[PDB]
């Protein structure tokens, strides 16, 4: 990971998640559960999908084509198609086999950066409101129901509501 | 996948530079270790050269009187050993351990014979032995010599069964001897006469011997 | 340095038997660090185990290695052919790295008697000087005593042994003694006489010569 | 070797060379350059 | 009490240019490009090249006298004129397809 | 710098580290030292040395070649040569340039990715246990001595072993 | 945003800024204004010129080329000059087309990645001297005035200076 994300201080992935590809688990007083960000997830698809288009699309540009055509007293001629025929054989095989590791590794890493950028989302929405554990996870000091959760997933999480629920909570522990 | 330098003979005080090639394409990924080897005692590790950044680490035995240095590009360990003595004659293996640190062991070279007496390279004196009064033995005794080898072809090839060659010892006067023997039945003792071809690369030494009895 | 100890030096086992190859540490090794290797006659060494227990790529499951602290041990279950050869365990943990001094894997045998012979000095020898008296010990199981006898007076400090390799087909050794002496203290005597102290043996065998007989 | 040029000859390890345009044999890639270096270690400071 | 975090350094000079930057001192290196040559003319993976020193192929083939036809090998993989051969053909005119002849003989088995 | 370490709040490099690429300096009551993080260090060099070979062992498609053989009366298709052999010159030259250029520009930045990924590995565990400098360094507010700094390097840190030492440090400076 | 700058946190760009590309809004008590951080700018400038310098200056090799010169009774060698000249053409359009697309991406992260580490830069100097809201603004606890906020741009703000006003800000507010 360049992010430092999914190899790093995330260790592992959630397998029951089957939603989507980036996304969080709550285990509050009604029970726990995975739920996925689908919106963040749909611009990494858009993304992707968008790659892989862009690949294929550009190269729109080939014709038409043919094989060889010469008698054994224009071999040298003949020696001239191969040349050229393996030559460009040389440099599209190149090419494509260096495009693909090049265009693999950044895919790798745009995901690990969306996966860092979802979790300083949370983060800079509750500030001291709840505690960085380090797993990538957040334990909150205050009481946070089933609807209070739906305010940190859709990113509507009011600071002042919950703020001296928490802050009171601090100084008991210290 | 590794290769190391020739023999090489030195005479005491002198010293020795050893050659260790890793391969590897490119710069090597990969920390040089050193272990030696005295014929018929065990192993002795020496030295370890990370990879990257050239930073050797010894032992407290040698420290003073050994160096290893490493050459990037072509992926290169050398080793230099001073003031060599007697005893420091032995088989030298570099063993290359699969990354920069270095730690276990993986991919072993093939070794460098280093002898440390000061001796001529003088040819094998080759003398005929009898048999003295089933089954019985003969055989080309092989004496003052240096250094190894000495492979011994029996009638070029022709008597090869039960065939024991000898490794050799260091004589006070400092010099290498072997013996070679054959077990034959008397059907054929004084019959078949049976002829050694000791080579001697070194000094180029091509003399034979007949073998009878008195 | 931290030494380590191997025990046993020699395991004498059939094929087929499990082998236990112990080794212990002066002190705790670093964290599971230690390293097993395998050494034929001829050859460079091979990994076999590293990190205590973990299998090098290319191993069959019969070797195994456990142990932890000061404390390892190397076990082998089904011995085949090609196993019998020297193992070294080292450790990797802290500079300097050492190893154990080989524990070595023979071949069981039933206990073959050897069939002694002996060489008289040849007279093409004499003209440069030196004398050099030969005797011989063929196919024999397992440790063995020569001691050289002229004119009935036991020698000492002018004789050197080699013993040849545990051999392919009969699993048994050969040993070849020789007495070396000038000129002036060879014709000195007339009597030469070996004696061999064997297990297989009830007693102990002499054979001899006179010097200048047929 | 594995490839031959009017000038000399070449190993062809790597794969880019600047010997000569005309080669017999497998030879690398002839490029119109003199350095080709790639980064390995880090921004050195002093 | 302190902890620091930080990355090596030492005293190499190898630059290395960047997209974005132009020489820049970088730790270490390596090289991609081929530069040496051994400037000796070699075999093909074994097989010996039909050097023609004051000789053409033409006259190789014919008995050409001033050159010689000495050149018993039955076996090789490139030809090597040089610019300007010295004994094209002793008594003067054309050969036909040359060109296509050479290439014909210019890797033969047997 | 690309994630702002090397050129940003890291300003300049450890000379006197020689083990790794990236490292730690401690100086603690015991003493003062360097000490390099060997397998960080590590899987970056099996990555460059990953790049390197990907870029050869990928146009190993490479087969028999030669070089001219045309009469001055067939002068025409001389320069079909000519136009295809200077063509191939001029891309894989432009292929070639530019590829290190682009893959000089990422072997960098990937070296700050491991060193700003270090730097947030030490920081996640001692959250409010020291103080962040700002020059890339970490002021303890408890006494940690060399045996309780391997748990830092290890990753192996106690947050509550030394949580009541430094929070209740932290209101005496406080006034 | 790779680096979650620009689409990110600072949701939309300071339109009213139009000295440099990156820069700060302050609001204190002798007035508004935008003022533009320069010398990170610079680098940007300094970097993406030189990036479109060398995807032109690297293909300098070009040379001699021609047109078409065969009788309808060479068609066969004329069809080998279009499948080269075909060939090139597909082969510097995808290479042209892609690279383009490539360095575009890179291009717009290269300016996250400068914001992010500028925010961060700030961020650093002033650790508990203000409240990062979550906007990518800083409100301060303590008054700083034209005079004190040069020092932040500068990068010379001294932590000690404002420490006390700040810290005993804090407990006010925290009833
Ligand atoms: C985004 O999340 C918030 C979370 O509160 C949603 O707000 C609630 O909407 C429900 C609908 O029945 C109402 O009961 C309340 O006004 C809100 N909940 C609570 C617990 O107060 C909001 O609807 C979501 N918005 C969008 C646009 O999806
Ligand atoms: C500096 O680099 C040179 C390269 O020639 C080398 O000889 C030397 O050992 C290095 N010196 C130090 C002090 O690191
Ligand atoms: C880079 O360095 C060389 C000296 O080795 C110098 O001639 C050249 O001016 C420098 N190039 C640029 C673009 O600054």
């Amino acid at each position: 990971g360049l992010f430092g994300a999914i190899a790093g201080f995330i260790e592992g992935g959630w397998q029951g998640m089957v939603d989507g590809w980036y996304g969080y688990h709550h285990s509050n007083e009604q029970g726990s559960g995975y739920a996925a960000d689908k919106e963040s997830t749909q611009k990494a698809i858009d993304g992707v999908t968008n790659k892989v288009n862009s690949i294929i699309d550009k190269m729109n540009t080939q014709f038409e084509a043919v094989g060889r055509e010469f008698n054994n007293l224009e071999r040298r001629i003949e020696n001239l198609n191969k040349k050229m025929e393996d030559g460009f054989l040389d440099v599209w095989t190149y090419n494509a086999e260096l495009l693909v590791l090049m265009e693999n590794e950044r895919t790798l890493d745009f995901h690990d950066s969306n996966v860092k950028n979802l979790y300083d989302k949370v983060r800079l929405q509750l500030r001291d409101n709840a505690k960085e554990l380090g797993n990538g996870c957040f334990e909150f000091y205050h009481k946070c129901d089933n609807e209070c959760m739906e305010s940190v997933r859709n990113g509507t999480y009011d600071y002042p509501q919950y703020s001296e629920e928490a802050r009171l909570k601090r100084e008991e522990i210290s | 996948q590794l290769v190391q330098s020739g023999a090489e003979v030195k005479k005491p005080g002198s010293s020795v530079k050893v050659s260790c090639r890793a391969s590897g394409g490119i710069f090597r990924s990969n920390a040089i270790s050193w272990v030696r080897q005295a014929p018929g005692q065990g192993l002795e590790w020496m030295g370890n050269i990370i990879a990257v950044f050239g930073t050797a680490n010894y032992a407290q035995k040698f420290q003073g009187r050994v160096t290893i240095t490493a050459d990037e590009s072509t992926s290169t360990a050398y080793m230099e050993l001073s003031s060599l003595r007697s005893e420091d004659t032995a088989v030298y293996y570099c063993a290359r351990g699969p990354y920069y640190y270095g730690n276990s062991h993986d991919f072993w070279g093939q070794g460098t014979m280093v002898t440390v007496s000061s001796a001529s390279t003088k040819g094998p004196s080759v003398f005929p032995l009898a048999p003295s009064s089933g089954t019985a033995a003969l055989g080309c005794l092989v004496k003052d010599y240096f250094p190894e080898p000495v492979t011994v072809s029996w009638n070029s090839g022709a008597l090869t069964s039960g065939v024991h060659t000898f490794p050799a010892v260091l004589q006070s006067s400092g010099l290498y001897s072997l013996s070679s023997v054959v077990t034959v039945p008397s059907s054929s003792l004084g019959t078949q006469t049976y002829i050694c071809n000791v080579n001697h690369k070194p000094s180029n030494t091509k003399v034979d011997k007949k073998v009878e009895p008195k | 340095e931290i030494v380590l100890t191997q025990s046993p030096g020699t395991l004498s086992l059939s094929p087929g038997e499990r082998a236990t190859l112990s080794c212990r540490a002066s002190q705790s090794v670093s964290s599971n660090y230690l390293a097993w290797f395998q050494q034929k006659p001829g050859q460079a060494p091979r990994l076999l185990i590293y990190g205590a227990s973990n299998r090098a790529t290319g191993i069959p499951d019969r070797f195994s290695g456990s142990g932890s602290g000061t404390d390892f041990t190397l076990a082998i279950s089904r011995l085949e052919p090609e196993d019998f050869a020297v193992y070294y365990c080292q450790q990797y943990g802290t500079s300097p790295r050492t190893f154990g001094q080989g524990t070595k894997v023979e071949i069981k045998r039933t206990v073959a008697a050897p069939s002694v012979f002996i060489f008289p000095p040849s007279d093409e020898q004499l003209k440069s000087g030196t004398a050099s008296v030969v005797c011989l010990l063929n196919n024999f199981y397992p440790e063995a005593k020569v001691q050289w006898k002229v004119d009935n007076a036991l020698q000492s400090g002018n004789s050197q042994e080699s013993v040849t390799e545990q051999d392919s087909k009969d699993s048994t050794y050969s040993l070849s003694s020789t007495l070396t002496l000038s000129k002036a203290d060879y014709e000195k005597h007339k009597v030469y006489a070996c004696e061999v102290t064997h297990q297989g043996l009830s007693s102990p065998v002499t054979k001899s010569f006179n010097r200048g007989e047929c | 070797t594995k490839c031959q040029t009017p000038m000399g000859a070449i190993n062809s390890s790597m794969p880019f060379h600047n010997i000569h345009p005309l080669t017999i044999g497998e030879c690398p890639k002839y490029v119109k350059s003199n350095r080709l270096v790639l980064a390995t270690g880090l921004r050195n400071s002093p | 009490d302190q902890i620091c975090i930080g990355y090596h350094a030492n005293n190499s000079t190898e630059q290395v240019d960047t997209i974005m930057e132009k020489n820049v001192t970088v730790t270490h290196a390596q090289d991609i490009l081929e530069k040496k040559h051994n400037g000796k003319l070699c075999d093909l993976d074994g097989v010996k090249p039909l050097i023609l020193r004051d000789c053409s192929v033409a006259g190789w083939l014919l008995g050409n006298p001033m050159c010689d036809e000495f050149i018993n090998v039955p076996e090789w993989s490139y030809i090597v004129e040089k610019a300007n051969p010295v004994n094209d053909l002793c008594y003067p005119g054309d050969f036909n397809d040359y060109e296509e002849l050479k290439h014909l003989l210019s890797r033969i088995n047997h």
